[PDB]
């Protein structure tokens, strides 16, 4: 009852030599585990958009004399800039889940966070609002989106029971 | 030798007679599109000549292969002259 | 010390005729479900379209 | 300027001058390509809405 | 991260103005620099040819595919550096090179459509994406709308992919009209043993296929790429071969297609001895398009294709570019400029190049010997890396057509040399401005990718042998 | 070797800013801060494509 | 009762005749009205077929949307059109005959798979069984059509849902980017 | 299959052969997209699916945004030019 996956599923299936945590880790759990270094990535896309742009003017500007662009540009900058930060961010640490980068660090935080789950007697992946159908059929869409993130961003956000583990 | 050997038939099959050869068969491919007053009209049956052609080749060719190879050759023969 | 050099180089060579011929072979081979469709999922199998099912209608 | 123009197979091609955009120039019959008159030229247009 | 480009840049394009337009494409050149460098890393996800099927049997993620899409943006980045650049600070090239307001918005729609062919797995997302393709293609045509030719070539090229639109629906029906399925997932091999599947998939393959340009039908593209203005054509030439292209090489559905075969043959003829006596840049330089998607045509038949597709592609996309690049470059030295939007048309303009500016015949005689197959240039491995594939296949007759094809094709590719390096009585001494900085780096990088790319051969080879096998 | 990589890079990267200073009818030296800057973005393409090299080779090593 | 046998090979007829008259009417406008009038035996064929929702759908995105359109052009601009003169045509006529002969029948060949030709075209002419319809009681609720598109539209190709929004955008951008000549 | 073969057929040789206008060659067009519908219409209903009618759904989207472009593209096309020849473009 809302927890039966009802299919057939990969078991521990390892994407590159390091054994997997997820086969789509929800989004808060990625925005959970990501290092500091990733918000670094973050924080250098948000700093390299407008500097890249006044930096491309000074080669060779617009109206041919040299003058910086306008405010304008630059908060567009900023955001696009922190759209590519929060995508390279969650590419990054969503590939530690698939097992394709090291992910010791982020491994024993699971071990822990599953055997919190036992001792507090709720649901291994969360109890969600849908039935197990709309479950199964949003997490086939959900699944290893990351690929693709040029196209199109897309995210987990449904609490479905199956990630390619046992148990 | 000098003459109708060296500069006269191995030059027809040389750069001398190709050019000629490549002159004539350019000519007749770049004014297959030349006649018609309208763009459209010319190329909008020019869709329906291939789809219907290449249909009538294929239900000739699976019967008998050999009996298709003139066809093709006669096809080359007006499309490049 | 020049046949020597040879039989490195020679070696070296029959190495890599090797290496393609392999890496030829491990194209035509055939691959699994897992592998050459989703991971996740790795059933052919369907049970598509169960909002009205009868019961029977599996195989 | 050369004597005369080159077309790669040796023919003669048309030195391509402002002078081909005339009354008769314009409509002649021909392949589209070899061909002057384009629809678009700062003396074909003259005022092209106004 | 297109989707959130374009939602953010409509609503940012609505509100700047007409003089911002220029400033705007330079944004978004730098945004999709960003979408290479920091978002690459992606590679490591496709391990020993890891396929993953993503939004439920719809699309389908491979690392040909990865590449493909790499490959769209880096040209993009080229061609966005195109438009948002100036060439020099004239009163003449403001007029002439000078983008619309609604211009980055179709051409980052037609990415989207272009993208999603490659990756597709389903039959209608092949139609939307064909459909969303050729809607921007129609747009990006039409929008330099104060010309006579473009507003005639849209209207042609609206007609000519309507009938190649509804070719390809019929054929997506008539394949499920005999199966109950989108996919060529469930063909497996059996199937096409049992099953008369030749006449459908074959008709598939050619409602894809004639949009290209393949030989029956390719006078209106060649009329279409006349009379487009010169910075739309680069665009609209290239895109809608390696996004159709790419899709039919991953799905195998003509093989011992001796349709296919016929049309290949066809085409690598009439393109070779087509565009000899020709005297305008863009008709003669759209006949090197023709014979170099003959060279495609081989490798449909072909299984097991994706070495010498995929080295062939990004050839044909930097000596493409390239080549289109330089001649926007010789429009400072030409006497005579007519029609703005199209500013050199016939090749003799092009005459005293090598007395003017040397360096750019350096250029142009480097991109043009690679389209001949010359060997220490890169166009040479692709077209020996097909030969690998053809001759091992069976395709005996294919390759020698091949070789007379590309015989013929290089008398015109070695006209634009001959008229290039000529005598010109006024010789250029001395110029006031020069050309930007940013903008003719990007033709030195795309000729050393030409010249000393040979290099890396090796190293990408063996790359190819473990993120494809 | 990961040096010879590096220097040869930026050997390419030097040839581009030689023939883009070129094009523009410039003489070779004219804006002398750009080979710099160009050797060391040619050569960061060079550390890119050797260590994704190292990976594969890497890999090709474990299917023993 | 047998009155009521024959009404689809009737539409089919209709169909057929309605296109000589599009193809062949002196004034435009007449002929994209003979066009609304094949929309409607369409709709007819489809509430003949089963789909009664369909042809509600039909009637109104394509007649109600599409040739409001048409109309809406042919009025306020200029159209010349020369009348289906024989002499003009004629020329056009055997290649007629031979192009419908063989495109009819080749769109008649591909439902059928027997490797001789001949064999596919008569499975296009077997059909005369009358298929029967069983009555089974596994369904419990009134799922129509339009639910299920509904159901499908939005969990299983929810993408295309997605990317068809994004070719609607496109359809609002590109008249807009044509015809407003900014400034 | 009848109907929406011979409307397709026939909406498609009435589109070659159209030489009198151009709106002529825009009508032909979408009855060919009803020809086409029809089929697929009637494969959904004999395989009992919504799959084709799932395609069908979407292509009917998909014609009535190509009839919106392609009339802004014959606008753009009358602007400069004040009449549409009869022969065609
Ligand atoms: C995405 C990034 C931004 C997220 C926004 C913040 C969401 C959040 O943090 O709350 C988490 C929150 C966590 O809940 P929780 O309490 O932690 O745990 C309970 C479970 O979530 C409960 O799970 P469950 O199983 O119990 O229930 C099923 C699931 C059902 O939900 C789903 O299944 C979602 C299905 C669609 C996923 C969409 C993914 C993004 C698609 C982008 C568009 C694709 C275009 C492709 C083009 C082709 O959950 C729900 O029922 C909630 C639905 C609520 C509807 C309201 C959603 C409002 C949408 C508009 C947001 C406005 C934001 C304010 C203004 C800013 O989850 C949500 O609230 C869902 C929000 C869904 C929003 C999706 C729309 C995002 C559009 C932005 C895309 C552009 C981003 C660019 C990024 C650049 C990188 C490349
Ligand atoms: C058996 C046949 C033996 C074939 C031998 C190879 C022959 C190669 C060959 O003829 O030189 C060429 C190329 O011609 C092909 O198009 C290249 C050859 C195309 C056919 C390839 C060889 C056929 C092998 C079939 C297997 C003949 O044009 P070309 O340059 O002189 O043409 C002209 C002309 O000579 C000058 O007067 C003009 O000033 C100049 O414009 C120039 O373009
Ligand atoms: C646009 C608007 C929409 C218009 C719709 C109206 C019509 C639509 C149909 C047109 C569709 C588009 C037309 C496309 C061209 C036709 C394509 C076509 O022939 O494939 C043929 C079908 O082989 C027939 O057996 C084909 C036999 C077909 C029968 C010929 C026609 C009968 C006319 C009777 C008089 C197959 O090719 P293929 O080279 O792979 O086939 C070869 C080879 O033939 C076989 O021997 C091998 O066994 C096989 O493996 C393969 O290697
Ligand atoms: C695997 C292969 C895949 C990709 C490889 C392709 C490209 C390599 C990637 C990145 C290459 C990065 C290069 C950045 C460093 C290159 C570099 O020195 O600056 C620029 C060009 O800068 C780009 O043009 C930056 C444009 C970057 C776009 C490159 C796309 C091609 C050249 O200096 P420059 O003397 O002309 O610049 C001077 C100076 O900056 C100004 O102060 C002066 O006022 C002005 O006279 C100007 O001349
Ligand atoms: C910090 C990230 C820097 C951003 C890099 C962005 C690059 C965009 C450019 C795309 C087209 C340019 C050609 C790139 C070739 C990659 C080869 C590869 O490796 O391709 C392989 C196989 O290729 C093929 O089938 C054949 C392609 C053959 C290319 C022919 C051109 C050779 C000359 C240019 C290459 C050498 C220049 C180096 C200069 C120092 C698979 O692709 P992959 O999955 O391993 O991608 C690698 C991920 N990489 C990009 C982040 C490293
Ligand atoms: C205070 C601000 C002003 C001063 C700036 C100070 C900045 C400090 C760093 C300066 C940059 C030095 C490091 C890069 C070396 C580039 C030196 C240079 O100027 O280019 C070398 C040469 C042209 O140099 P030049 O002798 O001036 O000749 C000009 C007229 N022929 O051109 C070439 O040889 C290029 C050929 C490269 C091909 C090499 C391929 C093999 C590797
Ligand atoms: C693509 C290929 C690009 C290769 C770039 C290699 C860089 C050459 C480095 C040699 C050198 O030292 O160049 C310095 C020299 C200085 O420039 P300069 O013109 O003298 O400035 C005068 C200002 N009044 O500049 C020069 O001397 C000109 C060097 C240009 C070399 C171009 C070669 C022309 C074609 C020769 C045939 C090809 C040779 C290789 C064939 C194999």
């Amino acid at each position: 009852s809302s927890s039966t996956p009802l299919v057939k599923t990969s078991v521990n299936y390892s994407y590159g030599d390091y054994p997997l945590i997820d086969a789509d880790p929800h989004f808060k759990r990625v925005v959970g585990y990501m290092r500091p270094s990733d918000y670094g990535v973050i924080g250098l896309a948000t700093a390299a958009l407008p500097a890249g742009i006044c930096f491309a003017e000074w080669l060779d500007p617009v109206k041919g004399k040299f003058a910086r662009p306008s405010v304008k540009f630059l908060r567009v900058a900023t955001m696009l800039g922190f759209a590519v930060g929060f995508g390279a961010a969650y590419a990054r640490s969503s590939l530690r889940f698939f097992g394709v980068t090291e992910n010791a660090r982020e491994y024993k935080k699971d071990e822990a966070q599953m055997a919190a789950r036992k001792a507090a007697g709720l649901e291994p992946y969360g109890t969600s609002s849908l039935t197990p159908e709309l479950q199964e059929i949003a997490a086939k869409n959900s699944a290893h989106s990351i690929a693709g993130l040029f196209i199109f961003p897309w995210f987990n956000f449904v609490n479905h029971p199956y990630h390619g583990r046992e148990q | 030798i000098a003459h109708h050997v060296d500069k006269g038939s191995l030059y027809r099959l040389g750069p001398v007679g190709i050019n000629r050869l490549l002159n004539k068969a350019s000519y007749n491919v770049i004014n297959l599109s030349s006649n018609t007053r309208s763009s459209l009209s010319m190329n909008s049956m020019l869709i329906l000549i291939t789809i219907v052609s290449l249909l009538l080749l294929v239900l000739v060719m699976n019967v008998n292969f050999i009996i298709v190879i003139p066809v093709l050759i006669s096809i080359l023969y007006i499309l490049f002259s | 010390d020049i046949l020597n050099e040879e039989a490195k180089i020679v070696q070296a060579l029959n190495n890599q005729r090797e290496l393609t011929i392999k890496m030829h072979e491990l194209k035509r081979e055939e691959k699994d479900y897992a592998h050459s469709y989703s991971p996740l999922f790795s059933d052919p199998v369907p049970q598509g379209g169960s909002i009205g099912k009868a019961p029977g209608s599996s195989r | 300027q050369d004597p005369i123009p080159s077309g790669a197979l040796g023919q003669k091609v048309p030195h391509v001058d402002e002078s081909h955009q005339d009354l008769l120039f314009r409509t002649s019959h021909m392949v589209e390509d070899l061909e002057t008159y384009d629809e678009d030229s700062p003396i074909n247009t003259s005022d092209a809405n106004t | 991260m297109l989707i959130l480009a374009i939602i953010s840049l409509i609503t940012f394009v609505s509100m700047s103005k007409l003089s911002d337009n220029r400033a705007i494409i330079r944004l978004i050149n730098i945004y999709l620099i960003l979408v290479l460098v920091l978002d690459s890393f992606l590679y490591l996800l496709f391990l020993n040819n890891q396929t993953y099927t993503v939004m439920g049997e719809l699309l389908i993620f491979n690392s040909f595919t990865f590449y493909i899409d790499m490959l769209i943006y880096f040209i993009m980045i080229v061609i966005s550096s195109l438009y948002g650049y100036n060439l020099y600070n004239n009163n003449l090239y403001k007029t002439l090179f000078e983008p619309k307001k609604e211009l980055i918005i179709l051409f980052l729609i037609n990415i989207l459509g272009a993208l999603l062919i490659v990756h597709s797995n389903d039959f209608i997302t092949l139609f939307v994406a064909i459909e969303l393709q050729s809607y921007s293609i129609y747009l990006i045509t039409a929008i330099y709308n104060s010309s006579y030719k473009a507003s005639k070539a849209s209207m042609l090229y609206f007609f000519m992919g309507g009938i190649l639109s509804i070719l390809i629906a019929y054929s997506i029906n008539t394949y499920y009209s005999v199966l109950n399925s989108y996919t060529l997932h469930s063909l497996d091999s059996l199937i096409i043993n049992t099953l008369d599947l030749n006449l459908i998939l074959i008709a598939l393959s050619l409602g894809l296929l004639f949009k290209i340009g393949i030989a029956p039908l390719h006078k209106w593209l060649i009329s279409i790429y006349e009379n487009t203005p010169i910075l739309i054509t680069i665009y609209i030439s290239l895109i809608p071969k390696i996004s159709i292209l790419s899709y039919l090489v991953l799905s195998n559905i003509s093989i011992n297609s001796l349709v296919i075969s016929i049309l290949a043959i066809l085409t690598l003829l009439v393109g070779s001895v087509g565009g000899l006596l020709q005297i305008k840049i863009k008709r003669l330089l759209a006949f090197s398009g023709l014979t170099n998607a003959g060279y495609m045509m081989l490798l449909l038949l072909l299984n097991n294709n994706e070495f010498s597709y995929l080295y062939y592609i990004t050839q044909y996309s930097i000596s493409h570019l390239a080549i289109f690049m330089i001649i926007i470059f010789s429009i400072y030295y030409i006497n005579y400029i007519n029609n703005q939007y199209n500013p050199i048309i016939y090749v003799n303009q092009l005459k005293g190049l090598i007395h003017d500016n040397a360096y750019l015949v350096l250029s142009m005689a480097i991109v043009v010997f690679s389209f001949i197959g010359i060997p220490p240039l890169l166009g040479f491995f692709g077209k020996l890396n097909i030969l690998m594939s053809i001759l091992n296949n069976g395709y005996y007759f294919i390759s020698i057509v091949l070789i007379v094809a590309s015989l013929i094709s290089a008398l015109y590719y070695l006209y634009l040399l001959n008229v290039s390096i000529q005598d010109k009585n006024n010789i250029l001494i001395n110029s006031n401005e020069t050309v930007s900085s940013v903008l003719s780096y990007i033709l030195s990088s795309l000729i050393i990718l030409i010249t000393f790319g040979f290099i890396y051969n090796s190293l990408i080879i063996d790359i190819f042998n473990v993120y494809f096998n | 070797a990961l040096f010879t990589s590096l220097v040869g890079a930026s050997g390419l990267g030097f040839a581009t800013k030689f023939l883009s200073n070129k094009i523009r009818l410039k003489p070779a030296g004219y804006y002398p801060l750009g080979y710099v800057f160009s050797g060391v973005a040619w050569a960061g393409l060079g550390l890119v494509l050797h260590n994704v090299h190292q990976h594969s080779l890497e890999v090709l090593e474990k299917k023993k | 009762m047998y009155l009521t046998y024959y009404f689809i090979e009737i539409t089919i007829f209709l169909a057929i005749l309605c296109t000589i008259f599009i193809i062949s009417a002196k004034n435009p406008m007449v002929s994209i009205l003979y066009m609304i009038a094949l929309f409607v035996i369409a709709a007819m064929y489809l509430y003949l077929i089963g789909l009664g929702i369909f042809s509600l759908l039909y009637i109104m995105i394509y007649i109600g949307a599409i040739a409001v359109l048409f109309l809406f052009i042919i009025t306020l601009l200029d159209i010349n059109s020369t009348e289906l003169s024989v002499k003009s045509n004629i020329r056009d006529l055997p290649l007629v005959l031979i192009s419908l002969i063989v495109l009819t029948i080749s769109g008649l060949m591909i439902y059928s798979n027997d490797s001789i030709l001949i064999n596919k075209l008569l499975e296009a002419f077997g059909n005369d069984y009358n298929t029967i319809i069983t009555q089974d009681w596994f369904n419990i609720e009134n799922t129509t059509l339009l639910t299920t598109i509904g159901n499908v539209l939005l969990t299983n190709n929810a993408f295309i849902l997605l990317v068809l929004a994004i070719v609607l955008l496109l359809g609002i951008i590109g008249p807009i980017s044509i015809t407003m000549k900014h400034k | 299959m009848f109907i929406g073969t011979i409307i397709l057929v026939l909406s498609f040789l009435g589109f070659v052969f159209n030489r009198r206008n151009i709106i002529l060659a825009f009508i032909c067009l979408e009855t060919m997209l009803l020809g086409i519908n029809l089929i697929l219409l009637r494969n959904s209903v004999l395989f009992d699916d919504i799959s084709g009618s799932l395609f069908a759904i979407v292509i009917i989207i998909l014609a009535g945004v190509e009839s919106a472009i392609g009339l802004s593209l014959l606008v753009s096309y009358y602007r400069l030019r004040g009449v549409i020849n009869s022969y065609g473009i």
